[PDB]
C-alpha cells in the first residue's frame, strides 16, 4: 500500500541523517529527539528505536549494515538481528563509553572501525568473541575544540576532522603500519575560510586489501570554493596539497557530489558513451533560485597525477521543492542509487526546519545537455510532531487536521499530495494556555475554535511563519456539576463564514450555543436544550462529512442511551433570534444496551460496537434496520466514517494495531 | 388537505390549485359537491408550488417540450438536497398529478445517477 510515515522531526545535527547502501537495501536513518528512525526497504518499512537521551549523530556501516548512534557521553551500536533477509531489523548489540564528553560527531568505516569524535577523536573497533562485538579503543587523542564534523575513509587514509568554524582540517593518517595502538600522523590542510562541508571519495572495489591511492578529499571552504585534495600511499608521502579548485558563482550557495560509483552502477556501457563523462565523478552546484550547473572532473581519481579540472556537463533548473525551501542550512547525505532501480538516484535533503526530502532524481536526465528544467519530483518527506498526539480533530471539509496533546503543543496540518501517496504538512501551531479538551476547525483551517479543560473558549486565526494569532477569547463558569462532552459546529441555514455558531453539549442537554466569530467577540445563545434521554448523555458521537458540502440540512449528533435508544438530532438555528433548536431526525431503537463505540455518516448509516467490543453492528438510520453484524476476535478501538458527494461511504474499524476498511456492497438479486 | 402525522398548511390557495389532483379533490366545483404524502415532502411540494405560483408551464400539451430541455437552476438546487428523499418527492408529485414537479424531479435524479457513474466520478470529481 502507499503508506507514508511521519516518524519524528529530525534534529539539526550535521550527521543527524545518513543514507547507506548496505547490500543494496539503501538503508536510511536519522535522529529525532529521543528516537532513531531506520527506513529499510525503499522507505516502505520503518523501525524506530527508543533511547532516553537526545541522539546526536547516526551513521551506517555500508559493509555489514551496523548502525552507530551517538547520544550524551556514549554511543550505541545496533546490528541487523539477522544479517540477511528481505525485511531487515535492528537490535541493540553494543555500548561505547570513553570519557565525559558528548559525542558530537560519529562515523563508520571498514571492518567495524569507528571514529567517535567527541572532543578527543577516539578511534575504535568492535567485532569479537562469538558475537560480543566488544569494542577496543585502538587510539585516543585530544583536540583544540569539540569536533563539529569528522570523516573517516577506509584503510591507510584514516581520518580527518575540522571542529566548528575551523579553517584547517586536522588530517590524521594511519601512520603506524601495524599494531592495535596505532599512532596517527598529523597534517593541517589549511583553508582560506571555515569548512562548510567535506567528504571522501568512494572506492569500495579496493577491498579487502584497502591499500590504495587517490583517496581524494572533497572540502567546501566558506569562501564559495570547492576543493579536491589529492591523496596517495607513497609510503605516507601524500598528501596535504589541493589537487583542484572550483569557485562557485555568487548565485550558487550549495554543492553536492555524485561519485563514479553511482554513475557506474546506473549508466550502461552504451549509455555511458554520452556525454562520455564516466572517467571521473560529477559535481552539482545549485542556488536557492533553483538553477543549478552539473560538471564532471577530469581524471579526479587517476592513480598517476593528472591535471584535474572542472568540465561542465549541463545547466539545469528544478522547482522550489526540488532544491531548498528557503532554509538557512542544508545537510545533504551521500547521494546513492535507489536500490536496483537503474537510472534513479536517491537524492536527499535535510532542511533543518523539521523536514527531510527525498527526490529520486533521474541521472540520465540530470546530465542531459540538451535538456529542459530538472525533472525531480518530491517522493517522500519526513517530519513529525513535537511531543505526542493525545487526539486528532478533523475539519468536516476534511482539508485540515488539529493534533492535540496533553500539553499546549497543538498543531494545524494540511494533507499534502506527494508523488507517492499523500502525507500531512504542518502549517501552523496553536499555542494554548492549557490542554484543549475539544475543538473545531473552520475556514479551510485558517480559523480555529477550541475549548480548554480550563473552560476557556479561544479563537485563533492562522493566515500564514507558523505563528497562530489568538484573535478572540472568552470563559465559562465551570459549575462542576455538568460538563461539556462535544462541540458541534451547527451550520447556519445559509452558507455563512462570518460567524460559526458552536454548540457545547453540557452532558444532559444545556446546549451552550456560542455565536463565535473573529471580527466580533464571542456571544451566548439560550436556545436550546435537547432531550438528554435520561438526564445523562451516554457516549454521544458527532456526525460529519469529510468533503466540501455546504448543505445545512443534516443530522449532527447521533446520541445514544444505555437502553440502546439511538437518536440522530438535526440542528436548526436562527441568527436573528440568537437561539437554536434541536430536532430529532431519527430515533432508531438499537438492540444493544451498552456500546463500546458509536459513529455515523452523512449518508444515514451508523455503526455501534457492543459492550464487549468484539462485535460490530452496522445500522441504517433511514430504516432502523441492522444491515450488518460481524464478530471480531479483537476489541474495536474506534470507528470512523468517510463519504463523498457521490455516496462512496467507507467505514474504518480501528483495532489495536491495524484498521479494517469496510464498504457497502450491492444487494445481489440472484445470490447471497 | 394535510398529512395526519402532524402535517398542516394553507387549506387552499392559488398554489393548491397547481396540483391537478386538487383541481378536482380540493372541493373544486363545490356547488356540485394528502393522505399518502409524507409530512416533510408535503412541505417541500407546497414550497415548490408557492415558488412557481408566478410561472406557467405547457403541461402535457408541450409535445416536444416537457422533456429534452435543461431544468430550472433554482429547481435544480431546491430538489438537490437529498438523494433518498427525491424519489418520494417524485412519488408525491405523481400522486398529486403535478406534471412540472414530476418532470423537474426526474431530470434532477437522472442527472444525479448519470453523474454517479465511475467515469463521470473520475472526470468531474478528481479531474
Amino acid at each position: 500500500m502507499s503508506l507514508n510515515f511521519l516518524p519524528g522531526r529530525p534534529n539539526a545535527t550535521p550527521q543527524t541523517a545518513c543514507q547507506a547502501t548496505w547490500q543494496n537495501h539503501t538503508i536510511f536513518a536519522y535522529c529525532s529527539g529521543n528516537n532513531l528512525i531506520i527506513l529499510t526497504n525503499k522507505f516502505t518499512r520503518l523501525q524506530t528505536i527508543y533511547t532516553q537521551s537526545d541522539c546526536t549523530a547516526v551513521d551506517i556501516n555500508s559493509q555489514n549494515g551496523f548502525i552507530a548512534l551517538s547520544f550524551h557521553n556514549r554511543v550505541l551500536i545496533y546490528k541487523p538481528i539477522h544479517q540477511i533477509m528481505q525485511n531487515p531489523k535492528w537490535t541493540q548489540c553494543c555500548q561505547l563509553f570513553h570519557d565525559d564528553t558528548p559525542v558530537n560527531c560519529l562515523r563508520w568505516s571498514s571492518d567495524n572501525e569507528l571514529a567517535i569524535g567527541s572532543d578527543f577523536l577516539s578511534f575504535w573497533k568492535i567485532k569479537d568473541n562469538f558475537g560480543v562485538y566488544q569494542p577496543i579503543l585502538q587510539w585516543n587523542q585530544k583536540q583544540p575544540k569539540p569536533v563539529y564534523n569528522v570523516i573517516i575513509s577506509q584503510d591507510s587514509q584514516l581520518i580527518v576532522s575540522i571542529g566548528k568554524y575551523d579553517c584547517n582540517a586536522k588530517l590524521w593518517k594511519r601512520v603506524s603500519i601495524v599494531g592495535e595502538q596505532a599512532i596517527f600522523n598529523l597534517t593541517m590542510l589549511p583553508h582560506p575560510k571555515p569548512i562548510t562541508a567535506m567528504r571522501w571519495k568512494k572506492e569500495p572495489d579496493q577491498v579487502s586489501k584497502n591499500n590504495t591511492a587517490s583517496h581524494a578529499l572533497y572540502t567546501l571552504c566558506e569562501d564559495k570554493v570547492l576543493r579536491i585534495w589529492s591523496c596517495f600511499e607513497m609510503e605516507k608521502n601524500h598528501t596535504v596539497q589541493i589537487w583542484g579548485e572550483v569557485p562557485l558563482s555568487p548565485t550558487q550557495k550549495f554543492c553536492v557530489i555524485i561519485d563514479n560509483w553511482i554513475i557506474r552502477q546506473t549508466l550502461s556501457v552504451k549509455d555511458s558513451e554520452i556525454f562520455d563523462i564516466s572517467d571521473s565523478d560529477i559535481v552539482i552546484l545549485g542556488s536557492m533560485t533553483g538553477e543549478m550547473e552539473v560538471l564532471a572532473l577530469n581524471n579526479l581519481s587517476q592513480d598517476p597525477p593528472k591535471p584535474m579540472t572542472k568540465k561542465t556537463i549541463s545547466h539545469k533548473k528544478v522547482k522550489k521543492a526540488t532544491m531548498l525551501n528557503d532554509t538557512r542550512y542544508l545537510y545533504l547525505p551521500e547521494i546513492q542509487p535507489y536500490d536496483n532501480v537503474k537510472g534513479k538516484l536517491s537524492f536527499l535533503v535535510h532542511d533543518l526546519q523539521g523536514v527531510i526530502r527525498h527526490l529520486l532524481i533521474d541521472i540520465l536526465q540530470l546530465i542531459n545537455n540538451k535538456t529542459e528544467d530538472l525533472s525531480a519530483a518530491l517522493e517522500h518527506k519526513f517530519t513529525g510532531h513535537n511531543k505526542s498526539v493525545q487526539k486528532l480533530v478533523r475539519s468536516s471539509d476534511g482539508e485540515a487536521l488539529l493534533t492535540t496533546s496533553r500539553f499546549s503543543e497543538n498543531g494545524v496540518w494540511y494533507p499534502q499530495k506527494l508523488n507517492h501517496g499523500v502525507s500531512l504538512r504542518l502549517q501552523n501551531t496553536i499555542q494554548t494556555e492549557s490542554p484543549i479538551k475539544f475543538a473545531v476547525v473552520h475556514e479551510l483551517g485558517k480559523q480555529v475554535i477550541c475549548l480548554l479543560e480550563n473552560g476557556a473558549l479561544q479563537a485563533w486565526e492562522c493566515p500564514t511563519q507558523k505563528q497562530s494569532y489568538l484573535r478572540v477569547e472568552t470563559r465559562l463558569k465551570e459549575e462542576k456539576k455538568i460538563h461539556p462532552i462535544v462541540m458541534l459546529n451547527t451550520p447556519e441555514p445559509k452558507h455563512s463564514h462570518e460567524r460559526h455558531f458552536t454548540a457545547l453539549i453540557f452532558s444532559d442537554g444545556s446546549i451552550k450555543a456560542f455565536e463565535v466569530s473573529l471580527t466580533r467577540g464571542i456571544f451566548e445563545v439560550k436556545s436550546d436544550s435537547l432531550d438528554i434521554d435520561g438526564d445523562d448523555i451516554y457516549k454521544i458521537s458527532i456526525i460529519d462529512p469529510v468533503h466540501q458540502t455546504f448543505v445545512s440540512n443534516r443530522p449532527l449528533i447521533s446520541l445514544i442511551t444505555k437502553k440502546g435508544l439511538t437518536r440522530t438530532y438535526k440542528a436548526i438555528v436562527n441568527y436573528n433570534d440568537r437561539h437554536v433548536q434541536w430536532i430529532k431526525a431519527c430515533e432508531i431503537n438499537t438492540g444493544i444496551m451498552n456500546c463500546t463505540c458509536i459513529r455515523g455518516s452523512s449518508t444515514g448509516k451508523l455503526c455501534i460496537v457492543n459492550s464487549t467490543g468484539k462485535v460490530m453492528s452496522l445500522w441504517d438510520l433511514n430504516r432502523g434496520v441492522l444491515e450488518y453484524e460481524e464478530t471480531f476476535h479483537n476489541p474495536i478501538e474506534d470507528i470512523d466514517w468517510t463519504s463523498t458527494e457521490y455516496g462512496q461511504s467507507i467505514v474504518s474499524i480501528g483495532f489495536t494495531g491495524y484498521a479494517l476498511l469496510y464498504t457497502q456492497l450491492r444487494y445481489d438479486y440472484t445470490n447471497n | 388537505l394535510v398529512s395526519g402525522e402532524g402535517e398542516r398548511f394553507t387549506v387552499d390557495k392559488k398554489i393548491a390549485e397547481r396540483s391537478l389532483l386538487l383541481k378536482n379533490y380540493l372541493n373544486d366545483m363545490h356547488d356540485s359537491n394528502v393522505p399518502n404524502v409524507r409530512s416533510s415532502v408535503l412541505q417541500k411540494v407546497i414550497e415548490w408550488a408557492e415558488h412557481h405560483r408566478d410561472s406557467n408551464f405547457p403541461d402535457e400539451d408541450d409535445d416536444d417540450s416537457r422533456k429534452s430541455a435543461p431544468v430550472d437552476s433554482w429547481d435544480r438546487e431546491f430538489l438537490k438536497v437529498d438523494q433518498e428523499m427525491l424519489y418520494e418527492i417524485i412519488l408525491a408529485a405523481n400522486y398529486l398529478n403535478i406534471k412540472p414537479l414530476l418532470d423537474a424531479g426526474c431530470k434532477v435524479v437522472a442527472e444525479m445517477i448519470r453523474g454517479r457513474s465511475p467515469e463521470e466520478i473520475r472526470r468531474t470529481f478528481n479531474i
